[PDB]
RNA sequence: AUGUUUGCUUGGAAGCUGUAGUCAUUAAAAA
RNA sequence: CUAAAGAUAGCGUGAAAGCUCAAAAA
RNA sequence: UUUUUUU
RNA sequence: UUUUUUUUUUUUUUU
């Protein structure tokens, strides 16, 4: 948080390409994948995320509030501005 | 001995198909009643928005006006609303339906027919009224948000209800990913196995993920847990623990005229 | 309650709603409006 | 007979920030009074629009 | 888990007599609910002797929950205070229940499903609507559809039966052929 | 209609001064 | 004649008796 | 110089 | 069911 006057330190970058489990099988004599078969739609769901620019917004998971709560009032009149992206960069192919 | 016990006995087989006949082709109409097995969808007619035409003319004529907006161009339709109306409010002593908005409808327009539901609705907060009603495309292969409704008709069956205990039905409404053509009917909670605990009984999801469709079509949110996301209590009345007020709590009695938070409430001395 | 001085008599036609010295009118729209 | 309206092969999704114009609004007298607000607008578009013939001519995105 | 949330604490603050905002929808509950029609003004004091009264009508094995709290303060001119002397002293505490605002509610639902021929039952909030300064108008909504329904087959069977009933007197005669 | 004035309070309590419970009738020369 | 009849909804008495209603039949 | 009560 | 309203200056309600 504080002030500070120097060059940061090198940050070595995150992969985009994640692993994936695999077990053999006597049935086919070859290497079958350990997820479960799903819609091809709840794959790049799962994998990606919602497809298109915008979205339903997150449901609820704790129980109802007994009494009446106003809910749809922002924390601030004002919101202060977006923050700046800090993290791991992606990976260029080569 | 007399003989009407045995032809009573004698005839019963009998008796016992025509029931059976009669589920039978009730069902039929698919091509139980409480089956997942159940289409839900409705058929309705709908008129052209003419130019130069306001809200509040079509609405004096006795229509609804409504619009369609995704996967294709914005088309403006009216809908009767005695006909709109009648689904809308399906309940002797109810408002707005949970269901309203769980449907597949088959609006037509001169030569089109658009399968849509509706997201958006515009209702009299006390009188039953519909002032604005907006549609949404759905397409196969695309995933769409739906809220499927729960029901809870096989209640009498209820062992801690019948022993005096007080049953109360959480999540009213259950998200779902619907990607298929059809849209899942509402969801039944077979509270005929429930038994009173101590400290307390509930239900979960997991219970539930049995009526999903096979093809897999439609799946719950990820971000729910199956294994303690809760649909169902049963408890003692007046035997419940003590907790603190969330911290997510607005007061209703500080909200200006925009929809803002009062001064006050940034207050130092502003408890809750 | 608000019954003897002239400026509660209605309006009646060709007056356009707002006489001179008039409570009423502003007291009913916000008797409904919230009291 | 009736037929299902099926959208044009190709499209997509597409929000338009701080508005979309038309005849009215062309005039400055009739632009937005808050001109730095965000009035976003979901439509879908064709990807090929965003191509220019001339390389004189640029589309700005932001 | 089900808890038993602490009501909120009142505010000892002075605040404006600005006017009563409107709802911003219809609020939805399962099972029986109350809810006003117009706005008012409602004490601390009336609404306990509400809770009171529904308690004592319903009894100890039924459970009730309340949706509107008093925390909107006013003040009052004290007797002996000049034209305008500067605000006075808080008075009570009152509770800006705009139209459409539900007040009390029982989640309960009606067991009773093939039995569409008995209305609801309201005396617990018929004994308080007219304490209530307020009208109120009753209300139950409950998770039953339409498709769900045995009325629609009880019908179905009825017109099943006449016909068959029909078709064999006609039949028994012989002034017609038959197949 | 009947078991049945079913039970505990109560000097006494029948369906009908309080409260808990609140189902039992059509069946053995049916195999 | 067949069918049906709440542990008991409204009167009544001193603890009782008696009547009526619901259900059933028509 | 009254209107309405589908099939 | 409608024409008839504070038409509450008087008569009149003749539909």
């Amino acid at each position: 948080e504080k002030p500070l006057f120097s060059v940061l330190r090198r940050q070595a970058r995150r992969n985009a390409d994640p692993s994936e489990g695999v077990a053999f099988c006597a049935e086919s004599a070859k290497f079958k994948s350990v997820r479960r078969a799903q819609h091809p739609a709840f794959e790049a769901f799962d994998r990606q995320g919602p497809d298109g620019p915008s979205q339903k917004p997150a449901p609820r998971k704790e129980p109802p509030l007994p009494f009446y709560s106003a809910s749809h009032v922002p924390n601030v009149p004002r919101p202060p501005p977006p923050q700046p992206y800090t993290g791991p960069l992606k990976v260029r192919e080569g | 001995k007399n003989f009407k016990t045995d032809l009573i006995r004698m005839q019963w087989p009998a008796m016992r198909d025509e029931m059976v006949r009669f589920f039978q082709s009730q069902n039929a109409i698919a091509f139980g009643v409480l089956g997942a097995g159940r289409s839900s969808a409705v058929d309705v007619a709908c008129k052209p928005w003419k130019r130069f035409v306001r809200k509040e003319d079509i609405q004096r004529a006795g229509y609804v006006p409504c619009i369609v907006e995704k996967y294709g161009i914005e088309r403006r339709l009216a809908i009767h609303r005695d006909t709109l109306e009648a689904l809308a409010f399906d309940e002797q002593h109810g408002h707005l339906s949970y269901l309203f908005q769980a449907r597949l409808f088959r609006l037509r327009i001169g030569n089109w027919i658009e399968e849509c539901i509706p997201t958006f609705v515009q209702a009299d907060p006390v009188a039953r009224r519909l002032y604005f009603v907006k549609f949404e495309r759905h397409v196969a292969g695309k995933i769409s948000e739906v809220d499927i409704p729960t029901t809870m008709v096989g209640l009498l069956a209820c062992p801690a209800y019948q022993r005096g205990y007080h049953v109360e039905l959480v999540m009213p409404t259950i998200r779902c990913q619907c990607v298929g053509a059809e849209i899942p009917p509402p969801f039944f909670v077979d509270v005929s196995r429930l038994h009173y605990s101590p400290p307390y009984t509930a239900i979960t999801l997991q219970d539930l993920q049995h009526l999903l469709p096979a093809d897999g079509s439609a799946r719950f949110h990820p971000s729910y847990d199956a294994a303690t996301q809760e649909v169902a209590w049963a408890y003692e009345v007046g035997s419940l623990p003590d907790a603190p007020l969330p911290a997510d709590y607005v007061d209703p009695n500080f909200v200006d005229r925009k929809g803002q938070k009062m001064d006050v409430c940034f207050r130092n001395h502003f408890p809750n | 309650w608000n019954r003897n001085p002239s400026a509660r008599y209605p309006k009646k036609g060709n007056k356009g709603c707002r006489p001179v010295c008039r409570a009423m009118r502003k007291i009913r729209k916000r008797l409904r409006t919230g009291r | 007979e009736p037929k299902v309206y099926r959208q044009r092969e190709g499209m997509i999704q597409f929000v338009f920030q701080w508005g979309i114009g038309n005849s009215f609004r062309a005039v400055s007298a009739n632009r937005f009074r808050p001109v730095h607000a965000a009035r976003p607008k979901e439509v879908s578009i064709h990807p090929s629009y965003f191509e220019s013939p001339h390389p004189f001519v640029i589309w700005e995105p932001l | 888990p089900p808890f038993r949330f602490k009501a909120p604490q009142e505010v000892r603050i002075k605040v404006p007599i600005g006017r009563i905002p409107p709802a911003v929808g219809p609020e939805i509950r399962l099972g029986k609910s109350i809810v006003a029609v117009a706005p008012h003004r409602v004490t601390a004091e009336q609404l306990e002797d509400a809770r009171r009264v529904l308690r004592r009508v319903l009894g100890r094995s039924k459970e009730v929950h309340q949706n509107v709290h008093a925390t909107y303060a006013v003040t009052r001119k004290p007797e002996g205070t000049k034209m305008g002397q500067g605000k006075g002293s808080i008075d009570r505490f009152v509770a800006r229940v705009p139209a459409g605002r539900i007040l009390f509610h029982i989640p309960q639902i009606n067991p009773f499903h093939p039995f569409p021929e008995v209305e609801p039952n309201f005396a617990a909030f018929k004994a308080i609507a007219p304490r209530l300064p307020v009208p109120v108008v009753f209300r139950e909504q409950n998770n039953f559809f339409q498709m769900h329904s045995v009325k629609d087959l009880i019908r179905k069977r009825q017109a099943e039966e006449r016909e068959n009933r029909e078709k064999t007197a006609r039949d028994k005669l012989g002034g017609f052929h038959t197949d």
